[PDB]
């Protein structure tokens, strides 16, 4: 069963508890923590899989609200909301992903960076040209010998469970 | 108006579920992550001059029928003969051509807007903003390609105005407002906020329209107002629609407003800064220029400079809540005058 | 002497004068690069086949439209008085137009994102003038559709579009991006579909789309050209020998999987009168002009002929009419109005296709028996289909439909279930796409959205009902007798299932 | 002045013409009614030139049969 | 364009007989009697512009619409703030719109060309020229309505204008060109050759480009610049038209060349002589004007005089074989000048 | 506009015949006779504009100047 | 003071007395398509109806 696609009951109470977050910190870890929980092919749970996407939006205006009521100016252009240096968390991730030894470890660096760090987190600008220089390094892993692997054992290495192969 | 298909994860998007393919990593097709502000509807733009194509496309092609009439009966009139030289050869050939190079560098910063930005009508006025600024540049190089013709030994090449926004320190700041607006931010909203209503409408319209057109208006040039008329025309027109977006769309959302005035806020103070910076690179180009006494002096670049600011004042700062002291920033770019 | 002797002939400058120098209008400094992830580098020499500069290009346009305009104003006065054009590509009309749309607005952004790619001003340029075309056409739309949102959001053909012309144009590489807007969406497809159309078109009455059609066809030859510099400037990237071609073959799977089946619907059942069956037309556009042809040509750059080719031809014999299956059975959810193939359709159909008969053709008469058409019946054919373990499954990637026990077709399908959630997928090439980028792929199928909900609800939610507030839009026949209500379709008591439940 | 460079007449009637050119990456066509020039076009090929420069003139014939 | 239904007693007809209509006493409906000049054909003359109605009102129009964008975008830059208040107030204001009766005189002198000649190409090419005078007249109109708009206590209205056109001695030499030139004769090819190639050529020449047009780049005017192209534009084309009348068909018909040279270079004595008058009437507005060396000095007024006057003997002088030594005539109107 | 409509409209008309033979014949007369008028209107027109003394009246009979010689090169 | 003298599924029309003349316009689909002028009412009502005649002859045409 399911509700309407735009107004529910989730919708709802998810912005209830979002309304009531009222610190930078706190609205920080609730956006890290729902992004891990409810976001990307290894999110924690497809249970929110239909209203996350709306309920994300919410949280990121609650905490970008948060964030321009009680940080200073120097915070919004060069801190994320973690309290780090962004420009050390671009490095950072930048050198984690330089240094993966695969497509697969290439992948988990990215997404979980996303996960982490998308705005309002980061500043927008420190964001879009990590995201971008990862997508890089990932696209320049996963495009080499793209065909090589043939597809049986590439459903292993991914990890899947074969339900069903139709003859 | 309504033509991107945008979810209703997005501010205005009317579809449902996640997009059908994104970017290795996750990126979405188009995401809030793109830019710091924030809004109820982003489709609420609207350009002041109702520009799409079919006008905007019919009033250029106006323009340029006409310019090359107007070349046509110049030439034949003679008219270039009572151009004073120095200003023709010195100031104009040279300086008023490294100008291009600034107007080109505004224009490839609406090309990653055109990507990024969320609503039609946005990406459809910086479209038209930036195809403007690259008419800008093309337009300039086209006078210093009609005066070769008229006065021999005239060298219409780029290289020397090149070199000039390259490395002559009058360009310095300005290079490196451009060069940060272009191609050292993403944010959409910045880059609009701070190419057209901060930089724009202080260093630029100080180049354009206080320095080479004001000046060709006192050295007898007949012929470059021809050319600036239209980069000032484009200039009115532009702000027209950045006021429309980031003054009555944006820094008065119902429910974003003190939100993104405060980020409006900070870019102004940065990019005000750079603006300054700028000028007060620029104005050193008065110690090559021969002297006049309302206009190439002290007292009359004071009085410039007070309508750049003062202007800019009343029409972006006073509506953002941004303060600013004209004649502190009068004084910071008077640093510079060097005499 | 200055102030008396000069040159007083008339001159003024023309363009190319001012494009010979538009390459030095670029500087050098360490942060001039592209803001997007790329494998590839284009090449700060390369050249624009066009001489164009702003004032140029808007005289250009400005003159075509002065005309355009008026013979396109000429044309919907006088359809807006006769019944004109026949009532089956009345329908496929709002569709095109509707679908063209979506592509142009698109377009805009995908060739403005190239134009971010490059590094030469003359390679900036031509794809400059390419978002300038894309805005003129959608203008073009927005007038035509303004004669004629969340409507079209509903049905199921609606999310492969976007695909095909929207997400596949601006997400990824921008290299690969222009692979599925000019190399081969345009190039393969999309070029020679605007000037066939116009001749099918043209067949129903219809004198818009031919207009609005050729109109466009006055561009592509620009586009083609941008799609060309694309690969054109990368080929000395020692990354081209290294990607290109899987860049290519993916992309050029990614737009035959639902044009192959999208396109072959459209002509052959969107349309009474059939220039040619669609299987030939294919096998010319795609596998001999496009991949032997012109793919040939482009072997100087090292590009080669998609190794998927060969899947698509299987594919293309049967595609459309397993598509035209799944869009028959679950007509309540589109926004426009079919037409089973009448008695020639049929023997057009069995004529070309040896087979038809016994398959679709009998599926479609037992569906009229049942009461396809009567809105008295009750009866919705994609609950007759699962009532007869005819279950509809959509392909993770592409988002095409799939119906493995009615499918005459070319593709199976494998159900994995990855980190605790079931996934389809519909052939071998979009297969190792999920399986090598899930997180590109996580788009929502419809029986996800609308499980367990009835039919008339979802309709009804999506405003798919006339001015009305009771009768459809969408519609099992072209009639304007016996139209189907909310009410018709909630007697039928349809709820959306999990196709994937039983794995 | 046909040769190996020019372009090539691929329609010629009564009332219509249509040439088309190689010009490496694309053809270019365009077609001519009463000897003015009416629409143009491009192709992957000639063999494709020919196709698309016969769908447009079912298309304008079709326009002047239904003015009679 | 060979319908206007001439006979074959009017050079270059086909039809026969006489008039079905004449005038009271026997004027004919067209007849040699209308004009001193005489040709093998009348029909042979071609605008080189071939500025048809089409194309006629197309590139006005524009120049229409891009007016008032420039406008618009003009009021909005603020730029009239650094013209000079004396320029503007007692030169512009008062002595530009005076040129505007000059204009408008030399509009009305076509009506009786547009009936009288005997060609429908030059009726046209007259009928357009007339059109281009009379726009030139309420061009400058409305730029002083548009300052008007701006400054304030800047009377637009054409009181004081139209009385320094009538009385004031700086515009009498060229009110009575004017008068004479419209209503004091009626030989069609004497009105287009003496307004034109003469008059026009070399008094409407220096006032409106070495004076106001040029001027204005010496004190800061932005504003005028915009104006004066559109008539040193229009100026142009014309010429283009009257250049092929009077030189290719009528001063070298194969027949009668000699004899319309003999009145040609009559006609040119006469209103040379006009214009020379009323250029040293007219440069005695200098001595009312700001000192500017180069510009206003008795050297600048020279140099500009060997403009007009060299320019129109290689123009039209020479190409009818008549006389001109541009020293003498230069030193003529200096004879006006004061300094 | 009316180029525009003009052109497509005279295209259609050379393709075979759709007018009425007779009728056909009347339009030659028609188109005659009206050149002749639009073109000396032109010269009337140019008359009275000399006869008015206030110049908005004069720029009235100007205006149709104009408009007579537009339609002579529709002709 | 304009009067309607001419309403249907596609077509309207109408005029006003500007005193020396009367002008009358043609709306199709609610776009004005056509000027024109007449001596009196009553000569607008027939020239109106000269003019629908030849758009409808139009729309007749484009059907059949
Ligand atoms: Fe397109
Ligand atoms: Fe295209
Ligand atoms: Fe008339």
């Amino acid at each position: 069963k399911r509700e309407p696609i735009h107004e529910n009951s989730t919708r709802t109470e998810w912005e209830g508890k979002i309304a009531k977050l009222n610190s930078v910190d706190q609205a920080t870890k609730f956006i890290q923590d729902f992004r891990v929980a409810y976001s990307s092919p290894f999110r924690k749970s497809y249970d929110l899989d239909v209203d996350y996407q709306y309920i994300e939006r919410k949280i990121e205006e609650r905490l970008s609200v948060l964030k321009t009521e009680k940080l200073s100016v120097a915070d919004l252009v060069t801190k994320a909301t973690t309290g780090e240096d962004a420009a050390a968390v671009e490095a950072a991730w930048i050198a984690k992903m330089k240094a993966a030894e695969s497509k697969y470890a290439a992948e988990r660096i990215h997404i979980e960076f996303r996960q982490l760090y998308k705005p309002p987190v980061l500043p927008v600008n420190v964001f879009l040209r990590t995201d971008a220089a990862l997508g890089t390094i990932l696209m320049e892993l996963r495009n080499t010998d793209y065909y090589a692997t043939p597809l049986e054992g590439l459903r292993k290495e991914r990890g899947v469970k074969v339900l069903h192969l139709q003859a | 108006c309504y033509a991107q298909p945008n979810p209703d994860w997005i501010a205005g998007g009317l579809d449902w579920g996640d997009w059908t393919q994104k970017f290795h990593g996750g990126r979405p097709s188009w995401g809030n992550e793109s830019t710091e502000l924030r809004t109820t509807d982003w489709y609420r733009h609207r350009d002041p001059a109702r520009r799409w194509h079919a006008p905007y496309v019919k009033d250029k092609s106006e323009e340029a029928r006409y310019t090359q009439r107007f070349l046509a009966a110049y030439s034949s009139e003679g008219s270039i003969r009572t151009i004073d030289a120095y200003w023709r050869d010195e100031i104009l050939n040279k300086y008023y051509g490294a100008l291009l190079y600034n107007e080109y560098g505004l224009f490839n910063a609406h090309s990653s807007v055109g990507r990024d930005c969320l609503s039609d009508t946005i990406r459809q006025s910086a479209t038209f903003a930036g195809l403007d600024k690259v008419d800008n540049a093309q337009m300039i190089q086209m006078e210093r390609l009609f005066i070769a013709k008229l006065v021999p030994g005239f060298d219409a090449s780029t290289d020397v105005p090149k070199k000039i926004w390259t490395t002559d320190p009058i360009y310095a700041g300005a290079r490196g407002a451009v060069e940060e607006i272009w191609q050292g931010i993403q944010d959409w909203n910045e880059i609009l906020w701070a190419g057209h209503a901060v930089y724009d409408a202080t260093f630029g319209q100080f180049a354009r329209r206080e320095f080479f057109q004001r000046l060709a208006t006192v050295y007898g040039d007949t012929l470059t107002p021809f050319f600036t008329a239209q980069s000032q025309t484009y200039f009115q027109t532009t702000r027209g629609a950045i006021e429309d977006l980031f003054v009555y769309c944006l820094a008065n959302d119902p429910e974003f407003g003190a939100h993104n005035r405060t980020f409006l806020n900070a870019w102004t103070e940065h990019y005000l800064a750079r603006s300054v910076t700028a000028l007060k690179d620029f104005v050193g180009i008065y110690a090559k220029v021969e002297k006049v006494a309302g206009a190439t002096d002290r007292a009359g670049v004071s009085e410039a400079l007070q309508r750049v600011f003062g202007d800019w004042k009343v029409d972006y700062a006073d509506k953002i809540g941004f303060n600013i002291d004209v004649d502190q920033k009068v004084d910071a770019v008077l640093a510079g005058f060097k005499n | 002497t200055d102030a008396l002797k000069v040159n007083r002939a008339p001159v003024g400058v023309e363009p190319q004068e001012v494009h010979k120098w538009l390459q030095s209008f670029n500087w050098d400094f360490k942060e001039n690069r592209t803001k997007y992830a790329t494998k590839y580098h284009m090449a700060n020499q390369t050249k624009e086949q066009f001489k164009v500069i702003a004032k140029e290009y808007a005289r250009m346009e400005a003159a075509k439209d002065e005309r355009q305009f008026g013979t396109l104003l000429d044309g919907l006065t006088r359809l807006g008085a006769g019944n004109k054009v026949h009532p089956r590509w009345g329908e496929t009309m709002k569709v095109i137009s509707n679908f063209l749309e979506v592509g142009e607005y698109n377009a805009i952004a995908a060739s403005a994102m190239l134009w971010d790619s490059a590094t030469a001003a003359e390679q900036k340029n031509g794809y400059l003038a390419q978002v300038l075309d894309e805005i003129r056409h959608t203008h073009q739309c927005a007038f035509i559709n303004h004669y004629y949102r969340r409507t079209r959001a509903i049905g199921p053909l609606w999310k492969g579009m976007k695909r095909v012309f929207a997400d596949g144009f601006i997400s990824g590489d921008a290299v690969e991006c222009s692979v599925n807007l000019q190399l081969v969406g345009e190039a393969c497809f999309t070029n020679p579909l605007i000037v066939a159309v116009t001749e099918w078109a043209s067949a129903n009455g219809d004198e818009i789309t031919p207009t609005v059609f050729l109109s466009v066809e006055t561009d592509e030859l620009r586009h083609m050209a941008n799609g060309y510099q694309t690969v054109v400037s990368i080929a000395n990237d020692p990354a081209a020998a290294k990607y290109l071609n899987t860049d290519l073959n993916n992309a050029f799977w990614t737009q035959q999987k639902y044009f192959t089946p999208a396109l072959g619907y459209l002509f052959e059942y969107g349309s009474k009168f059939k220039v040619e069956p669609w299987v030939k037309t294919w096998n010319r556009w795609v596998y001999e002009d496009w991949g032997g042809i012109w793919i040939g040509r482009l072997g100087k750059y090292g590009v080669e002929s998609p190794r998927s080719l060969r899947d698509a031809k299987t594919d293309a014999y049967w595609a459309h009419h397993d598509l035209a299956l799944a869009a028959y059975a679950l007509w309540p959810l589109g926004f426009a109005r079919l037409a089973l193939p009448d008695e020639e359709d049929q023997e057009w159909f069995e004529a070309n296709y040896p087979g038809w008969a016994d398959h679709y053709g009998k599926i479609y008469n037992e569906w009229k028996k049942l009461g396809y058409e009567d809105p008295k019946s009750g009866f919705i054919p994609y609950a007759w289909l699962l009532a007869n373990g005819h279950d509809v499954y959509i392909d993770r990637v592409s988002q095409v439909p799939f119906i493995p026990s009615l499918a005459k077709g070319s593709g199976s399908l494998r159900v994995h279930e990855f980190n605790g959630k079931k996934h389809s997928l519909t052939d071998d090439w979009g297969e190792r796409m999920w399986l090598s980028e899930p997180e590109r792929y996580e788009c929502h199928n419809l029986f996800e959205q609308y499980e367990g909900r009835e039919l008339s609800e979802v309709i009804a939610e999506g405003h798919g009902v006339r001015s009305d507030g009771k009768t459809l839009i969408a519609q099992p026949h072209v009639r304007g007798d016996n139209l189907w209500t909310l009410e018709d379709i909630k007697r039928a008591g349809c709820v959306f299932p999990n196709p994937l439940a039983k794995f | 002045p046909t040769t190996e460079a020019s372009r090539i007449l691929i329609h010629s009637d009564a009332r219509y013409e249509a040439f088309t050119v190689d010009l490496d990456y694309m053809w270019r066509w365009e077609i001519l009614r009463d000897g003015e020039f009416v629409q143009e076009g491009c192709s992957l090929s000639f063999d494709s030139s020919r196709k698309a420069v016969a769908h447009v003139l079912s298309h304008f014939k079709r326009q002047d049969e239904a003015a009679q």
